[PDB]
């Protein structure tokens, strides 16, 4: 008995789940009108991707 | 979405008197802010004066007893009351509402005074 015989790997294959829910980058940089620098808009960002 | 209604303008002779009326609906969140704004023709805007939500007024020109403002809380509505009019504020006027995140602006009305 000399050594060990292997199978090695062919590819990589990754899943994840479906893309779905997206954080609304579009309504910040795509605004019909936008706020003043004092008055700065903000805007919270979560549960999305 | 915020519709700030403006009514109130129109044709008046020297030493006449209206009444301006910014009525805020939609967003309009609580701690807000209510001010007028005057454009002159073919101008610059400056603010015709600012109420708060605490009754504070700071009138950004030195015209006490010309306009006076009165607010509404019941429907968070603000009148502009105008008395002893003269022909250098014939200007259209826009309210400001600051909300706390977005500001909005008006419609606009034509104000107008001549003899
Ligand atoms: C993502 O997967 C397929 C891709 O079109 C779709 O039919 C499905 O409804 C989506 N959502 C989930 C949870 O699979």
């Amino acid at each position: 008995q000399t050594s060990n015989f292997r199978v090695q790997p062919t590819e990589s294959i990754v899943r994840f789940p479906n893309i779905t829910n997206l954080c609304p980058f579009h309504e910040v940089f795509n605004a019909t009108t936008f706020a003043s620098v004092y008055a700065w808009n903000r805007k919270r960002i979560s549960n999305c991707v | 979405q915020v519709q700030l209604q403006e009514s109130g303008g129109g044709l008046v002779q020297a030493g006449g008197s209206l009444r301006l009326s910014c009525a805020a609906s939609g967003s309009i969140f609580s701690p807000n802010t209510m001010g007028w704004f005057r454009q002159a023709l073919g101008k610059q805007r400056e603010g015709v004066a600012f109420i708060s939500s605490i009754a504070s007024t700071s009138y950004w020109l030195p015209v006490k007893g010309r306009f006076t403002i009165t607010r509404d809380n019941t429907k968070n509505t603000v009148h502009l009351q105008m008395n002893s009019l003269i022909p250098e504020d014939t200007a259209v006027y826009y309210c400001y509402a600051v909300d706390k995140s977005q500001d909005y602006w008006g419609q606009g009305t034509q104000v107008t005074v001549s003899s």
